[PDB]
RNA sequence: AAACUUUCAACAACGGAUCUCUUGGUUCUCGCAUCGAUGAAGAACGCAGCGAAAUGCGAUACGUAAUGUGAAUUGCAGAAUUCCGUGAAUCAUCGAAUCUUUGAACGCACAUUGCGCCCCUUGGUAUUCCAGGGGGCAUGCCUGUUUGAGCGUCAU
RNA sequence: CGUGGAGGUCAGUGACGAAGCCUAGACCGUAAGGUCGGGUCGAACGGCCUCUAGUGCAGAUCUUGGUGGUAGUAGCAAAUAUUCAAAUGAGAACUUUGAAGACUGAAGUGGGGAAAGGUUCCACGUCAACAGCAGUUGGACGUGGGUUAGUCGAUCCUAAGAGAUGGGGAAGCUCCGUUUCAAAGGCCUGAUUUUAUGCAGGCCACCAUCGAAAGGGAAUCCGGUUAAGAUUCCGGAACCUGG
RNA sequence: AUAUUGGCGAGAGACCGAUAGCGAACAAGUACAGUGAUGGAAAGAUGAAAAGAACUUUGAAAAGAGAGUGAAAAAGUACGUGAAAUUGUUGAAAGGGAAGGGCAUUUGAUCAGACA
């Protein structure tokens, strides 16, 4: 007897299947659309290093 | 330096005096809170001077 | 214009305590003018909205409808009518949100405690 | 290599949370976390640190009880059943 | 956990933190009126805690559960 | 905020490399760290020169050259062409320097006001006033000056029933004492010229 | 580690319960300006670090 | 439901009765609530409880009030609780003390009041 | 001659400036004086019919009581004329309560959900062992009480 | 000349479309710049007299944001090695099963654990992103389940050491010191329950506390069982401690 | 009488107007980094109202095309307008180891005013 299940409870709070569906999809979207972001004004100031020592006198 | 004809001038800002500076905004905003405490001080000595 | 010191003429105030005013002053801000019969019988001009009365519109694309109240929603600042509605394309319904000051009310959801606030604000039966 | 071998020898703490400020500073061999020194009685707040006190300051919480203080002044600081 | 209740005469409960396999077993001996001879608790890693007490013979959980209402 | 642009903890990096010696942050994981900071080039920084309190906002002037101006300015107000070359509208006023009876001191309600202001001529530039009510211009209209009036008469009295307060809500139009005269009513955008409404009273005090 | 302490095994079992999306109903509310939930945290990208 | 305005009228063993005869109501709806997707009458429980525990709680403080009436140490949980500076600071008595030098100047040369004009 | 390269325009793209807006900030002014051992500030954990947060709250857990207004909440479900009423509400006010583990933090201790002692009570054959429940056990200092120490010292 | 705002004024323009933007389309001015038409767009904006300033950029190895040629290029080459058929699937060099060939070769590419990590374990569904190719797969996405102890460990002991008290220093945050220069404490009867201890009643001067999941240490084994748990559950047979 | 960048409540500004103004107009002392002290961001706007694209059809599906809502999808949650760098398609033109620019005119396009 399993009178309850997740998807059973989202219906009941309103959400079908393919509102979860789709709405999932889109924040799945936004989060990528933000480390598009993060990794694209990042490229610049990640690699200054403060004590880089340069293998190469002679 | 010292450039021109012009006064020796003696100007007291070697100190950090922008943190003791006070510029009195408080004139007539306080003017009137002297003026209303008279005012219930006479009323509270109402006959009395 | 204004001469008291406890009053604002400040935008910013006034619009924050609009868009954050609680259910229980939205209840006045969402008042609606009484048609000039019930000007001329219960001598007043306005009242605050409650569901249960009967309510004509007069500006609007749905102009000259006639319906009565059946929510207020006091959080998007609205309210609903029976008989104004638009099918959505699904075929449903969805009921049209309305703003009371472009109501007029025809017919009052009389009760205790609004017969009390005619009387006060020196109205009649 | 003082870099990227040495730091796989990298693997047992010094610093763990403080019962007094929730963070990973109570340190283990000297018992005294480095935002707050717990077993004194006292809060670090160094005038110089004047963004770490804003960070941990009266406001930054729930203010429980001090949040009706204002509320309890403003009547009279009273008592007893309301009204009818 | 349904199925130790007819392989085994095994409840199995949801309980408070700060119980002590002592209160658990005056606690059903209590509600359900009934004889318990073992408690095992552990500590789910959602910070609840679980209780799987086991009946004596001459009481079985099947007829509890369906009088509680869980099968 | 004095301490605008200093919150930062930054230094330099220096010579050495193959950016400039702007001071930068240090750090990592966010976008901050090694951006620029403590100047005025920078974004997050400071301004130049942090507006101080301690300008001079108040300026004093000499009282005889304020009263020479008053002076003048009541002069203009007798002007008809310097009236109606400042925006008023006196086209049909019988005599310029207007002196109504002092039974206007006296009036209590706006409906009568205006009906009298009606019958000496200023029906005009009332209109004037509550015609030209157009939106401001700019970012001060989210600042408490929404609106722009044209400004209306001058009523001049010398002593108060009623008419001050009664005259107190229609658009334009102000309300003076013949002491107490006030040169930003005289001469507003110091443009002479202002259409003023005497009664006897006061043309009789003004000597 | 296995042999932990009850104060860390609390305090992983709160970013168990966090380790979550968002739910899609909060997304329907009138004034919301909620897209995503942007606290997200696992185990590859950033440690937690207690 | 249940309401306070009726609770006071019952007594104390009435409302412990209440209390068990509500608990066992929430321990079946705590079932309910996994064979089935939603119970909002759970809410009404747990706040019936509350409003039950409420009413005991204030009138067994009551009664200790009425025990201690006029005793001059009554428990800290029934002091009035102003702030720490308020009940450390003088009473209205202690402070308007005087010498009797002082009360003997103040009955013999006290402020007149007076007004100037002939 | 095409392709290709370059210049301009149209349309579409990358990107998000400008224009308009602004429940925010900053500055000035006015008034007020209100934390805590009656356990503060802060922290940890937890709570909702469906919430990860923020906000609120504490096992009475997005809250109970009281007072006021007087019919909502609303994303969904679920309740409902209880709506001419002791009365809806993520309302307002707020004077009664609760207020987990903590923390100056107070039995000892704490990288431990560690180890005790006292009183009352319940159960197990039980002043002695075990368990449960309730209430207590810090230090410095003041006033007073009680019991004392000292050929310091008086009298008999 | 131009810009953001302020005071006046044109009873100024404007949803019959303000501002902004585009325009090898026009006019004016030496020029700064202004003006017009068209397209787009959708709500406020200008001219004149004056005031005021956070007022005009090609640069500063300027700051922030974004973007290019390089360039579909360098390159994705350590760790002996992959192949056939079928199934699933929209789709298979990479998934699964079977058949073959091979490797690690017991100081292992095995089986388990300490630190540390935190649910990565297991199942169902699923592949937009990640797995620098691919992907029907996955330590990924989503939803859930899952860790059972009198005997294993902590807990207890002390180590190197840390650290209160009494005290002494110190402007003070606090430092020394851990038995010191302290009035530092509890255990059994006659009294046979008045349990008070009048006597009894003697017994060192010891004197916090923390400190090891590898040291010291009270006690357990077999068989079976699960999708994922077991010296923990089930069956059976035993042991220790305290009463 | 005096002081007051803190706290509580209020009123205002020739101030800033989302690279500005507090670091923060938004779940900001948040995410995140670091053993730790400490450091410390970015991110606003559909539309009046979701009416947030029913239905048909190609595709394995995302999607596309029609249809529809709307005042307007030249507003389709990657949404106010939507610049430039940079890029694609179309059209015009040119081009022997650079291109661009000044004076002068031819040729092509385009504008003109029409003195109508
Ligand atoms: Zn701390």
């Amino acid at each position: 007897r399993r009178t309850i299940t997740a998807a059973d409870r989202r219906m009941v709070s309103g959400v079908t299947e393919k509102q979860y569906k789709k709405g999932m999809k889109k924040m799945q979207q936004l989060e990528k659309n933000a480390i598009n972001t993060q990794i694209r004004r990042e490229i610049k100031r990640v690699n200054f290093q403060t004590h880089y020592r340069d293998e190469l006198l002679q | 330096a010292i450039s021109k004809n012009l006064p020796i001038l003696k100007n007291h800002f070697r100190k950090h005096w922008q943190e003791r500076v006070k510029v009195h905004f408080d004139q007539a905003g306080k003017k009137v809170s002297r003026r209303n405490a008279r005012a219930t001080r006479a009323a509270k000595i109402a006959p009395r001077p | 214009a204004k001469q008291s010191l406890d009053v604002s003429s400040d935008r910013r105030k006034a619009r924050k305590a609009y868009f954050t005013a609680p259910s229980s002053q939205r209840r006045v801000l969402l008042s609606a003018p009484l048609s000039k019969e019930l000007r001329a019988q219960y001598g007043i001009k306005a009242l605050p909205i409650r569901r249960d009365d009967e309510v004509l519109v007069v500006r609007g694309s749905k102009k000259g409808q006639e319906g009565k109240i059946s929510s207020v929603y006091r959080l998007k600042f609205a309210v609903q009518v029976d008989k104004v509605t638009k099918e959505k394309v699904n075929g449903a319904s969805v009921p049209i949100n309305l703003h009371p000051s472009k109501l007029v009310i025809t017919k009052l959801h009389l009760d205790k405690d609004r017969k009390a606030l005619i009387q006060r604000k020196g109205g009649k039966l | 290599g003082k870099g990227t071998p040495s730091f796989g020898k990298r693997h047992n703490k010094s610093h763990t949370l403080c019962n007094r400020c929730g963070r990973r500073s109570f340190h283990v061999q000297k018992k005294t976390c480095s935002s707050c020194g717990y077993p004194a009685a006292k809060t670090r707040s160094y005038n110089w640190g004047a963004k770490a006190k804003r960070r941990h300051t009266t406001g930054t919480g729930r203010m429980r009880y001090l949040k009706h203080v204002s509320r309890r002044f403003k009547n009279g600081f009273q008592t007893g059943s309301a009204s009818k | 956990a349904m199925k130790k209740v007819e392989d085994g005469n095994i409840l199995v409960f949801q309980v408070s933190m700060k119980a002590n396999k002592y209160q658990i077993k005056k606690a059903v001996k209590e509600l359900y009126e009934v004889d318990v001879l073992k408690v095992n608790t552990l500590v789910r890693p959602n910070g609840t805690k679980k209780a799987y007490v086991r009946l004596t013979a001459d009481y079985d959980a099947l007829d509890i559960a369906n009088r509680i209402g869980y099968i | 905020s004095e301490k605008a642009g200093h919150q930062t903890s930054a230094e330099s990096w220096g010579t050495g490399r193959a950016v400039a010696r702007i001071p930068r942050v240090g750090g990592g994981g966010t976008g901050r760290s090694g951006q620029g900071a403590f100047g005025n080039m920078c974004r997050g920084g400071r301004m130049f020169a942090p507006t101080k309190t301690w300008r001079k906002w108040n300026v004093k002037v000499n009282h005889n050259e304020k009263r020479y101006a008053t002076a003048s300015a009541i002069a203009a107000t007798a002007v008809a062409s310097l009236v109606l070359a400042r925006g008023h509208r006196v086209e049909k006023i019988p005599e310029i320097p207007l002196v109504v009876s002092t039974d206007l001191e006296s009036i209590q309600k706006t409906k009568e006001a205006v009906a009298a202001l009606k019958a000496v001529g200023a029906h005009s530039d009332l209109l004037k006033v509550l015609k030209s009510k157009k939106l401001r211009a700019g970012k001060g209209k989210y600042r408490n000056r929404r609106w722009t009036q044209r400004r209306g008469p001058l009523v001049v009295y010398a002593e108060d029933n009623g008419i001050v307060k009664a005259l107190r809500n229609v658009p334009g139009v102000e309300t003076a004492n013949v002491a107490s005269l006030n040169l930003l009513q005289l001469a507003p955008g110091a443009h002479l010229g202002r259409f003023v409404i005497w009664t006897e009273a006061a043309f009789t005090k003004l000597d | 580690a296995a042999q932990k302490s009850f104060r860390i095994k609390q305090k992983m079992a709160k970013a168990k319960k966090q380790n979550r999306p968002l739910p899609q109903w909060i997304r329907l509310r009138t004034n919301n300006t909620i897209r995503y939930n942007a606290k997200r945290r696992n185990w590859r990208r950033t440690k937690m670090n207690i | 439901g249940v309401k306070a305005y009726e609770l006071r009228t019952k007594s104390k063993e009435q409302l412990a009765s209440q209390l068990v005869d509500l608990k066992k109501e929430l321990a079946e709806l705590k079932v309910q609530k996994l064979s089935r997707p939603s119970l909002p009458k759970i809410k009404t429980v747990r706040k019936s409880i509350a409003c039950v525990l409420t009413v005991i709680n204030e009138q067994q403080r009551e009664a200790v009030r009425q025990l201690y009436k006029g005793k001059k140490y009554q428990p800290k949980d029934l002091r009035a609780k102003k702030t720490r500076a308020l009940r450390r600071a003088l009473t209205k008595f202690e402070a308007s003390q005087v010498t009797e030098k002082q009360r003997k100047k103040q009955i013999a040369f006290p402020q007149r009041k007076y007004a100037i004009k002939a």
